[PDB]
């Protein structure tokens, strides 16, 4: 006649972890700030960007 | 929970080097630096050392320029420091920090401190 078959329940989702967190801290949190002329350029890659 | 564990005492006599390990657990290794501060039986608190665990520079005091050298594994997570020349002056005790007042990543200097 069919066929039978059962269906998911609830669902998961697994992702490493979050480790080596970009510098936004460094940047945003600095105790000295340049001027407007002379504004302080930073590259930032390799990491995560929360 | 930030939780941060340091070796056992030292009976190391005079001639000899120390070495001595500092772990830390429940916070992000990579996004802060680690510092170590000392203080005298008696005295206050006096600083010594400073590091980045991202790129591995390092910061020392002038009374401390040259005698002692340090690295750090992020494999575990542990920084190891070796102590040279000792005195008689130099007993005390270490404490590890987790540093906030200097930059892990380019070493610029934060509002903060050992938290």
């Amino acid at each position: 006649t069919s066929n039978f078959r059962v269906q998911p329940t609830e669902s998961i989702v697994r992702f490493p972890n979050i480790t080596n967190l970009c510098p936004f801290d460094e940047v945003f949190n600095a105790t000295r700030f340049a001027s407007v002329y002379a504004w302080n350029r930073k590259r930032i890659s390799n990491c995560v960007a929360d | 929970q930030v939780q941060l564990v340091q070796s056992g005492a030292e009976v190391k006599k005079p001639g000899a080097s120390v070495k001595v390990s500092c772990k830390a657990s429940g916070y992000p290794f990579t996004s802060y630096g680690i510092s170590w501060v000392r203080q005298a039986p008696g005295q206050g608190l006096e600083w010594m050392g400073w590091i980045s665990t991202y790129n591995g520079n390092t910061n020392y005091a002038q009374k401390f320029q040259g005698r002692v050298t340090m690295t750090t594994d992020t494999s575990t997570t542990t920084g190891y420091m070796e102590l040279r020349r000792l005195r008689s002056d130099d007993t005390a005790v270490y404490y590890c920090a987790r540093d906030y007042t200097r930059g892990a990543w380019f070493g610029e200097s934060l509002i903060g401190g050992f938290d």
